C-alpha cells in the first residue's frame, strides 16, 4: 500500500503539470485577448492559489515596462494587464492601482473568508496570469451611454450584488467558455493536451485511494 | 477532486454527468444557448421590470435545447 499511494501521487502529478500547461494556452493573448470585454465574468486565482471568485470585467491593458526595466522578462501572459471587479475582505488594505513589476495582483488585500464578513467591492489589476475562467456570461456595466462609473462605490456595490445574483441562478455554477467551442482554440497539442488530461483521470478515479 | 475539464463542453458526455450536476442536461451551467456578447439583463438580476422591447439578453433565452 505503499508503492500504490506512489502511483497515486504520480498520476495527480501529471495531471498537474497537464493542466498547469493548459491554463497557460487559455491565458496566452493570442487566444484570449478577443474575449477580455468589459462586463464578462472572470475567475481571478493567484499566483499562490489564493481564489478571489468570480469578478467583472472593466478595463484591459498592455503591461508598461518601467524606466528602470525596458526588459523585465515577462511571459506573454504576464504582459497584460485586467481590471476586475472583486469582492474583497472588509480588511483588506487600500488598492494599489499600479501594479509593480514583479506583481500579479496588488499587495494586502484578499478575499471574503469569514462567514459574517458581506465584504467589500473594488476593482483590482490583475495579470491575465490569474486568468483561470472566463464565462460566456457578461453583466452591463457603465460605458457613457449610460453614466456612472465604477469610481462611484455605490455602482460597485450594485454590480457586485447583481453578480452575486447570477451565481445564484446557476446552481451549477457559472458557465464557462469551452476554449474550443467558444474561444476557438484549435491547436492539434492542446486537444492533445485535453483527451490526456482525460485518460489519466480515468486512471486516478479507477485507483482505490482516490476519495 | 474537481476535474480541471469539469465545466467544459466535454464533460457532458461523462458517464458520471448525470450523477455529478444536478441539472443533468437541462443544466444552464452547460447550456449551449448563451449568447457571449449579449449582456444579462440588469433589471431581471435586480427585480425591477424591463422597459418595453428590452434586448438584453434573459434567463429564458439561455434555458437549454434539449
Ligand atoms: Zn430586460
Amino acid at each position: 500500500d505503499e508503492a500504490l499511494i506512489k502511483d497515486y501521487h504520480s498520476i495527480r502529478e501529471q495531471i498537474d503539470q497537464y493542466t498547469k500547461d493548459m491554463v497557460l494556452v487559455m491565458q496566452h493573448p493570442t487566444n484570449c485577448v478577443k474575449y477580455i470585454n468589459p462586463g464578462r465574468l472572470m475567475h481571478v486565482v493567484t499566483s499562490d492559489g489564493t481564489d478571489f471568485g468570480w469578478g467583472v470585467i472593466i478595463n484591459f491593458y498592455e503591461r508598461r515596462p518601467e524606466r528602470n526595466n525596458p526588459n523585465p522578462g515577462w511571459s506573454p501572459q504576464e504582459s497584460y494587464v485586467v481590471e476586475v471587479l472583486l469582492r474583497l475582505s472588509s480588511d483588506s488594505g487600500s488598492v494599489d492601482s499600479k501594479l509593480k513589476d514583479n506583481q500579479c495582483i496588488p499587495a494586502g488585500i484578499a478575499p471574503v473568508t469569514q462567514k459574517n464578513d458581506p465584504g467589500r467591492w473594488e476593482v483590482v489589476p490583475c495579470l491575465l496570469s490569474c486568468m483561470h475562467g472566463l464565462s460566456q456570461i457578461k453583466l452591463h456595466v457603465p460605458d457613457k451611454k449610460s453614466g456612472g462609473s465604477m469610481d462611484d462605490p455605490e455602482t460597485r456595490r450594485r454590480v457586485g450584488k447583481s453578480l452575486l445574483e447570477v451565481q445564484r441562478r446557476f446552481e451549477d455554477g457559472i458557465p464557462h467558455m469551452d476554449p474550443i467551442e467558444n474561444m476557438h482554440i484549435r491547436d492539434v497539442e492542446f486537444k492533445k493536451l485535453l483527451r490526456k488530461i482525460e485518460v489519466l483521470e480515468s486512471r486516478l478515479v479507477a485507483n482505490p485511494l482516490h476519495n | 477532486y474537481s476535474s480541471p475539464l469539469r465545466f467544459f463542453r466535454n464533460f457532458r458526455f461523462h458517464p458520471e454527468f448525470t450523477r455529478l450536476v444536478a441539472g443533468g442536461w437541462r443544466s444552464l451551467t452547460y447550456s449551449s444557448r448563451i449568447d457571449p456578447d449579449k449582456e444579462m439583463c440588469p433589471y431581471e438580476l435586480e427585480g425591477t421590470q424591463c422597459p418595453s422591447g428590452c434586448s438584453f439578453q434573459h434567463f429564458v433565452d439561455i434555458t437549454p435545447a434539449a
